[PDB]
DNA sequence: ATCAATATCCACCTGCAGATTCTACCAAAAGTGTATTTGGAAACTGCTCCATCAAAAGGCATGTTCAGCGGAATTCCGCTGAACATGCCTTTTGATGGAGCAGTTTCCAAATACACTTTTGGTAGAATCTGCAGGTGGATATTGAT
DNA sequence: ATCAATATCCACCTGCAGATTCTACCAAAAGTGTATTTGGAAACTGCTCCATCAAAAGGCATGTTCAGCGGAATTCCGCTGAACATGCCTTTTGATGGAGCAGTTTCCAAATACACTTTTGGTAGAATCTGCAGGTGGATATTGAT
């Protein structure tokens, strides 16, 4: 049977996803998470649709960003696998702890 | 009754950029050349990125500029990249970039 | 109020056969109002730092130098000056 | 009632975000560290967003509210509603 | 050349009567006040604009404080603020 | 005075003037300058209070920039509020990455 | 050369305040480069604030305002 | 001939300098550097005594902090010697490049 | 464990640079009383769009198995920075002209402020146009096994 | 290098959705044109505080030796990526009531606008005072060696 060596599909997917621009997080699931976090801050709160979309635009932008920095710390470590401490180092230097 | 935009040789609204300079409460008074000079800069700035977005689109065989085009145009330009180094263009994606040590084989 | 029709003119000026989507025009609007607020504020401030109650073509110019990167600022200063000079001699 | 919606950000979706981020290989611990990071990120923008909404005596969070909030955090976003 | 230096000196005494403060220290406190003032003023200005209002009132000042200061610090800063206004009003 | 009317050491009247000449808005309500002044007195109090402690602790009575620095960074909140502020002549907190200490 | 004026002992000292124990040889020319790019950004903005005021003297306020824009707010010299 | 071991004096130096607050760079070499860079921006300039102080206060302050992050990037890579690439990464993750 | 060299901590001493106390002058606040103007809350309400319920279908999340390979931990070695004692070349400190940073007076180009008249960018209503999304297919690479 | 399995490429082709197209309405802009106010350039000037330089002083450059650190090569055990089967819950297409946003008018509590009288926080000149930074003595913790 045909089988790609590990990491081939991954490069395939980096190339793939770096060409597109659609949100990579399921919509409804994300909206729930927004509503949840919001209502555990205030009540009787309604949301314009585009408002939940701005938040998803920003969140993904933010996370993809974090991931590139995290990916850099890993390579500095001579690893290719981003580990939790990578995110922590990145986040710290980034100025979110530090 | 010539508009001030034409008096200045501009597409952008000198009268409008002048109002906004009043409603923005930036100072007690607004000089006559203030809005003129600023609409000149704003026009200059939008022509610069549109020039780039448009190109990005040609390189993408697309006729209509879309967000990813603005994105590609902005990130590929050193100066626009710096001017908008903290702006997130929605629906723009990222620039295709894969670290070398990730690619397989050698040489 | 928008900057859309103005973005469209310029657009047609650089690329006569190219169009723009609404989201793209939306980002182009956000862009303009953004630069507009930075330059304004940089200007506003500059004046207060100088005990001046009036923003003028001279504060705007400095603001533009403080806020824009290398080659962009140089070219933007020209465009600004050229326009002020022209409008100056037209009435 | 909404509870545990943080799990609504599937391992798959976090894997895709990392590909765009150009990440090749991911550790099992990454997915949970990320929900945390995304959680904090959102708690911060929505707090502000909502603070803006309240001040306008409204009951609806508008995109402007999210847009002003993001700007307050140095994460200015272009193109919104 | 105005400075908050004397008012800073007042407050200091109500907190540490035997404590004094060097010049350089007093200048830093001055920048410190000027800073938060601007940060608070700005946010309030901004808030009034988003709401197409012409006046920066204490409602404005208040919210800005919630947006700018860290939680618990904001908690007290609000009370303090609220108290100061109540006192001022309830006075002939 | 107004500061006395609101019960404050800070200059309510001045704060008011600065809010007008600041071009922050067309109009300025009467509480705003009072409320704001309240918050500047309070914030001032919070830092002086901690830095005074920092001085007593180092066995000194006159507070110096180093005592403002120490009070600020050793305090989650104020440290956040001054997260991108550099206090001249303040120095840095004493800290050494454990992994750099001699292997006991 | 002035940049070379910033000495190894001085640089090694800074790094120590940063809690740095062992310093590779190549760090010094690397360091001066950072500092060079730093000053250039600040000084330019300051010199600009200088010229706007028509002074031939950079005032500490012109540096303070500069720093504020770089996001490097500095308490101690007014403002 | 009693001699100290590698890192013992340095460590004592760390301790030492983290208590003091004074500039670690000599005033004159620095004033000269500031002036030369300014000259490229506008000739025949004069600097206030305080303006140079501020700039120095800021530069060391700046450089010092850049060193803490570098140290962290070194340690993240199972090292104790901060190297060029360790600075490189830090600046990239602070946006001083990206 | 045992000296032996250094470094570090501490209780104390004291000149002095800078913090403190005092008087006087004072313009520029900041307080106060009159009276004219106005922003924005309250009250009614039109109307956008938010929530939400319903349903059909496959795009995708989930969970499992399998093994390739990458990270962790151990060893080994050459080379690189740390520590040191030598030595003097540069920075530091206190003094002395003069250049501009500001304080003040003058006065005109330029910015309100007001009343009109005119041109326009926004738009909601309908309806014709068009770029490309997305489905198809089959010629060209990319891969991985041998 | 050859060969089979798959994915990537890319140019042709059709359809809905979103874009470019008009008719006319027009309040709110933006323009035009006196009338009245004024901010800040411009020229003159005194007082700081900055540039320069001399010579007392407090670090830095330099060469040596070597301890220990980073880079390299090796080993192995476990965890993450690929491939696959299965089936659910998200996405999509629509419709409905009603909340609550946003428009419009009324109208008074609060705010701007002078104008007059008082206080006060900044400055400058002078003398008094004091918190501590360097400085010493001497005990003791720390470190590196045998």
């Amino acid at each position: 049977p045909h089988r790609y060596r590990p990491g081939t599909v991954a490069l395939r997917e980096i190339r793939r996803y770096q060409k597109s621009t659609e949100l990579l997080i399921r919509k409804l699931p994300f909206q729930r998470l927004v509503r949840e976090i919001a209502q555990d801050f205030k009540t009787d709160l309604r949301f314009q649709s585009s408002a939940v979309m701005a938040l998803q635009e920003a969140s993904e932008a933010y996370l993809v960003a974090l991931f590139e920095d995290t990916n850099l710390c890993a390579i500095h470590a001579k690893h290719v696998t981003i580990m939790p401490k990578d995110i922590q180092l990145a986040r710290r230097i980034r100025g979110e702890r530090a | 009754a010539k508009t001030r935009s034409s008096r200045a040789g501009l597409q952008f609204p000198v009268g409008r950029v002048h109002r906004l300079l009043r409603k923005g409460n930036y100072a007690e008074r607004v000089g006559a050349g203030a809005p003129v000079y600023l609409a000149a800069v704003l026009e200059y700035l939008t022509a610069e990125i549109l020039e780039l977005a448009g190109n990005a689109a040609r390189d993408n065989k697309k006729t209509r500029i879309i967000p990813r085009h603005l994105q590609l145009a902005v990130r590929n330009d050193e100066e626009l990249n710096k001017l908008l180094g903290r702006v997130t263009i929605a629906q723009g994606g990222v620039l295709p970039n894969i670290q070398s040590v990730l690619l397989p084989k050698k040489t | 109020e928008s900057y859309a029709i103005y973005v469209y003119k310029v657009l047609k000026q650089v690329h006569p056969d190219t169009g723009i989507s609404s989201k793209a025009m939306s980002i182009m609007n956000s862009f303009v109002n953004d630069v507009f607020e930075r330059i304004a504020g940089e200007a506003s401030r500059l004046a207060h730092y100088n005990k001046r109650s009036t923003i003028t073509s001279r504060e705007i110019q400095t603001a533009v130098r403080l806020l824009l990167p290398g080659e962009l600022a140089k070219h933007a200063v020209s465009e600004g000056t050229k326009a002020v000079t022209k409008y100056t001699s037209a009435k | 009632v909404l509870r545990d919606n943080i799990q609504g950000i599937t391992k798959p979706a976090i894997r895709r975000l990392a590909r765009r981020g150009g990440v090749k290989r991911i550790s099992g611990l990454i997915y949970e560290e990320t929900r945390g990071v995304l959680k904090v990120f959102l708690e911060n923008v929505i707090r502000d967003a909502v603070t803006y909404t309240e001040h306008a005596k409204r009951k609806t969070v508008t995109a402007m509210d999210v847009v002003y909030a993001l700007k307050r955090q140095g994460r200015t976003l272009y193109g919104f509603g």
